[PDB]
RNA sequence: UUUUUUUUUU
RNA sequence: GACAUUGUGAAGAGUCAGACUCU
RNA sequence: ACCGGGGGCAUUCGUAUCAUUACGCGAGAGGUGAAAUUCGUGGACCGUAGUGAGACGCCCAACAGCGAAAGCAUUUGCCAAGAAUGUCUUCAUUAAUCAAGAACGAAAGUCAGAGGUUCGAAGGCGAUUAGAUACCGCCCUAGUUCUGACCGUAAACGAUGCCAUCUCGCGAUUCGGAGGGUGCCCUGCCGAGGAGCAUCCGGAAACGAAAGUCUUUCGGUUCCGGGGGUAGUAUGGUUGCAAAG
């Protein structure tokens, strides 16, 4: 169900005689038998888990911590990564750029892994067959196949019904619409093909 | 850098050598290895082992600027060489 | 003899799915079914196990790589940047 | 009258310069949460070395940034240096090679300064050749010499001494006298100086400066 | 009929020369082909130099100068009369005209 | 209204004179340039758009600027000449000389004159087409 | 810009002829 | 700023 | 949006005659 | 201490354009032949100081250089290559031109992924006009930029194929060398370039130190033309995703 490979890593418990195993999404280039250093004094190497405050601007990171201690929540899909845009030592904050293009401010102590998530380029090969979609979603959840609303009857969908298959009403619905009505382009700021940059 | 290639070629053409980790170890043990050359992708454990042997035998180790494919090409072979021992410089100045 | 003039590996799909889609699938199918030179042992023995996992038949090293290529261009540039920063 | 709310303040340059009187600025008087002193803190004033030291180096311009206000006095400190457009345009001439360089040099108090140097190949005394070009390898060598000399001059000093050396442009003359071994140089100047990184404001040090 | 031996340019030993945008029209013209004019003037017109001097705040101030390098395409140069057409023989003269 | 002049001291402002071919700005500010004393443009003095850049309009604007400067006690001006610059023309428009001479005649002492036309190391593409303005 | 336009005209004609032949 | 035309042969 | 949960300090502005109001 | 904007990959810097933040201003700004569309008191434009993006490397910059041509210009590092010059070094005819065949090949254009500052086909408006599907102005989409692939055409021009050889004078210029004087000067210095003006002969002439050494024709070799159109059209073949070659 995940497009990015996982890395099983073994650490030594500092307080008892035992081994602790960690399961994290692997950064590309990580290999079995490699050593990963996690902490505030770890160096800048692929796979190391370090606070974002220690990184230079332009560094690419993954598994970014939205809040200090949440154990890595951002840029976890295959091939994705965030970038360190800027620092502010006075407030002890770091500005980063998320995969979606948004810019977010985090505490400089938030940890992240250096590198980008492995398995990139997955969504370039077409899923030529419908069976491939079937197998893809049989490992994730029940969200396939997708029946168009216009193909339904008016009892089950706002778009259903009619002697011709048509919506009949604007497909852009307000944000505060009711549960059974909020279908289509929700709170759409604009529609149509994007001509330019957005 | 570019000099070691020429010196190695001269050794291969005139000197005496052994290609490979096992013969390198044996030659170090029996003390007929004038020099040991190690490719840069040699396993870290094997590298440490060969350097320990060279320290015991008072022999020089040269870290070739290339992996075993290029080291074999430099040796003039069509296979990969990760370690080699020059036992007689022949008509070359590789040892010095 | 050359069995197929241009379809190559995607000849398994017959006449289905469209010429352009089969052409797009061909590059990545060839890449994912190719064998790559391992950076640890130096032999052409790296094969894809699953999307993003590449195993070496000789040294038995498993690497996290691309979905259909052993290494990605973005990962290469990131590695170059880290190495450059380390040097300077 | 909207000008009734404005109070006049007096700009004061640091002690590197002879004339400590620069001019008069103005700002709205304090009203509610807006404080005139806080508003003034941060302004930048562009003055000429002719109006600061009355020397002939009129073409050198200095930017002074206000870090403190006392009574009706605004104490400023060095912020940037630049040459005048007229001077630069006059300097640039045809049939000559122009050599430019820039370098980041760190003072001893935490100021990182980017220094931009400009130079031109000089004609020999008994030269018949119209042009005074030279080999590009020599251009590169001269550029490296200029960078090295600027580093030697700046590094080891602090902002006050580097400003003192900029005021007469001693560095430019030293370049024109040293780097000329490869090719005689002319009209060598420190075209510009800007601050990349600066330390936190030290009101104590600014006071010794004023 | 070939009008000029240089074909209206100054391109020898060269394949391609980058263009410049004319001063008036903005048209792209090769740098070797464009009419170039280096103009050095007083910052203030000749008729007001006395007024500026008598209003000067300094005992002795050297009035600066404007330096402009102008590039003209052939059309906008001929129209502005920066350059003029010449007889067939006078075309080959290459010395700058008296100023 | 104004500063305390020391019995003959020259109170200095800065006169930014932006003389484009369509208009002319005479903009008075302090030494810092962050506070403006008075500004007048040719369009404020002339009704027709065609004469916004006329030397007479520049002269009238400079005369009003001089009057206000004298009222507020500014008696000297550092000139800052400017043209459109950038990718556009680098030569000052026809109102620059009129404005400067008008200030001088009004009586404001003239300090240092400098040209601050924005000039690029290199540019974005210019406005016209590759063939220019064919008219 | 007199023969280049004839080239354009003939290219349009050839496009129409291709479409009709198909 | 605007400024398009001038039947055939001789 | 109002009231309650809802506490402890500063700065500004406005009301009053030490309180209130807001920001 | 070689020579060079020759090529590639990384990297540094610069103002400018645009957007935006803070502060001041106060009603225009923009644009034109004149205007209008447009922006502007929700305070534009203008100032000063920052911030961000992408593009581009002014001046220096030239009858200068390099490259097979197309083309090539911010600093630095790395990578491979090369010209000329020097040579009492080496091999010894290994050479010239080349059907078929192959690489490279401006701009536009096509496909995929990123970017989208500026400019800007198409499109939409404001003008001008008898009309104006245009020139002018305003807002812009593809594109312009990067990466990986296609296309293989330009007034891709010096409208002059390549190799060798002979025929004129002058003084300049780029690179290297030789010899002197103090980086520059001199040597009617030697080669190799890129030109210019004194040019035999040639040419229908314009003009050409080659377009000369051709009825006194004949150094070698490749490609091409045969009055103007129809027409680079039809058809066939082949290449391409298409446009088209």
């Amino acid at each position: 169900g995940r497009g990015a490979p996982l890395a099983i890593i073994a650490f030594r418990d500092p307080y008892k005689y035992k081994t602790v195993k960690t399961t994290v999404v692997a950064a590309e280039g990580m290999h079995t038998g490699q050593f990963i250093h996690c902490g505030a004094k770890a160096q800048i190497q692929i796979g190391n888990i370090v606070p974002v405050g220690t990184l230079p601007e332009g560094t690419t990171i993954c598994n970014v911590e939205n809040k200090s201690g949440d154990r890595g929540v951002i840029a976890r899909a295959s091939g994705n990564y965030a970038t360190v845009i800027a620092h502010n030592p006075d407030t002890k904050k770091t500005r980063i750029r998320l995969p979606s293009g948004a810019k977010k401010v985090v505490q400089s102590v938030n940890r992240a892994m250096i590198g980008l998530v492995a398995g990139g380029g997955r969504t370039d090969k077409p899923l030529l067959k419908a069976g491939r979609s079937y197998h893809k979603y049989k490992a994730k959840r029940n969200s396939w196949p997708r029946v168009r609303g216009v193909a339904m009857n008016p009892v089950e969908h706002p778009h259903g019904g009619g002697n011709h298959q048509h919506i009949g009403h604007p497909s852009t619905v307000r944000r505060d619409a009711s549960a059974g009505k909020k279908v289509g382009l929700i709170a759409a700021r604009r529609t149509g093909r994007i001509r330019g940059g957005k | 850098a570019e000099n070691i290639n020429s010196r190695l070629s001269m050794v291969m053409k005139t000197g005496q050598y052994v290609l490979g980790y096992k013969q390198t170890l044996k030659s170090l043990l029996n003390g007929k290895a004038k020099l040991v050359i190690i490719a840069n992708n040699t396993p870290p454990l094997r590298k440490s082992e060969i350097e320990y042997y060279a320290m015991l035998a008072k022999t020089g180790v040269h870290h070739y600027n290339g992996n075993n494919i290029e080291l074999g090409t430099a040796c003039g072979r069509l296979f990969r060489v990760c370690t080699l021992a020059v036992t007689d410089a022949g008509d070359s100045d590789i040892i010095l | 003899a050359k069995r197929t003039k241009k379809v190559g590996i995607v000849g398994k799909y017959g006449t289905r799915y469209g010429a352009s889609l089969r052409k797009m699938a061909k590059k990545l199918e060839v890449a994912q079914h190719s064998r790559y030179t391992c950076s640890f042992c130096g032999k052409e023995a790296m094969k894809r196990k699953a999307t993003g996992i590449w195993n070496c038949a000789k040294c038995h090293k498993v690497v996290a790589g691309g979905a259909y290529v052993y290494g990605t261009v973005t990962a290469a540039t990131v590695r170059s940047t880290i190495r450059r920063l380390r040097d300077l | 009258d909207p000008f009734s709310r404005k109070e006049w303040y007096d700009i004061k340059a640091p002690n590197m310069f002879n004339t400590r009187q620069v001019g008069k600025t103005l700002i709205n008087r304090t009203q509610g949460t807006k404080i005139a002193s806080e508003g003034l803190k941060g302004r930048v004033f562009e003055v000429s070395l002719g109006d600061l030291n009355n020397s002939e180096a009129d073409f050198r311009k200095f930017k002074l940034i206000a870090e403190d206000v006392q009574g009706k006095n605004v104490l400023t400190n060095f912020h940037a240096m630049s040459m005048t457009h007229d001077k630069l345009c006059s300097i640039v001439k045809k049939w000559h090679t122009l050599i430019e360089a820039n370098t980041a040099v760190k003072t001893t108090d935490g100021y990182t300064l980017r220094v931009f140097v400009i130079a031109f190949t000089k004609k020999s005394v008994n030269q018949v050749k119209k042009t005074s070009y030279t080999k590009t390898s020599k251009i590169r060598k001269i550029r490296s010499e200029m960078i090295g000399c600027i580093e030697k001059e700046v590094t080891g000093c602090d902002l006050k001494e580097v400003v003192s050396k900029l005021i007469p442009d001693s560095i430019g003359k030293d370049i024109e006298k040293t780097c000329s071994k490869l090719y005689p140089l002319q009209e060598v100047y420190i075209r510009k100086v800007k601050i990349i990184k600066r330390p936190k404001v030290d009101l104590g040090r600014l006071h010794d400066l004023h | 009929t070939f009008k000029r031996r240089n074909h209206g340019r100054n391109k020898k030993n060269r394949g391609h020369v980058a263009f410049i945008r004319c001063t008036n029209c903005g048209r792209c013209c090769p740098k070797d082909k464009a009419i170039k004019k280096f103009v050095v003037r007083n910052i203030v017109e000749a008729a007001a130099v006395r007024d500026i001097g008598d209003a000067s705040a300094y005992t002795q101030y050297a009035l600066p100068k404007l330096y402009h390098k102008l590039h003209y395409c052939i059309a906008c140069a001929i129209h502005s009369k920066v350059v003029r057409n010449r007889s067939r023989e006078a075309r080959r003269d290459r010395n700058p005209p008296p100023r | 209204l104004g500063p305390q002049a020391k019995e003959g001291e020259l109170i200095f402002g800065v006169a930014h004179i932006f003389a484009s071919f369509n208009d002319t700005f005479v903009h008075i500010t302090d030494i810092s340039g962050r506070e403006t004393i008075v500004r007048v443009t040719g369009g404020m003095k002339v009704k027709a758009d065609r004469d916004e850049s006329s030397p007479y309009a520049a002269m009238l604007a400079a005369q009003d600027v001089a009057d206000r400067c004298k009222q507020l006690g500014i008696n000297a001006l550092h000139i800052k000449l400017r043209a459109t610059g950038g990718t556009r023309t680098k030569t000052p428009g026809p109102g620059a000389q009129s404005a400067l001479r008008a200030l001088a005649r009004a009586g404001m002492k003239i300090g240092r004159i400098e040209d601050v036309t924005p000039i690029p190391s290199d540019c974005t593409r210019r406005k016209g087409g590759r063939r220019g303005r064919r008219l | 810009m007199r023969e280049k336009w004839r080239k354009k005209r003939m290219r349009r004609l050839k496009r129409k002829r291709r479409a009709a032949k198909k």
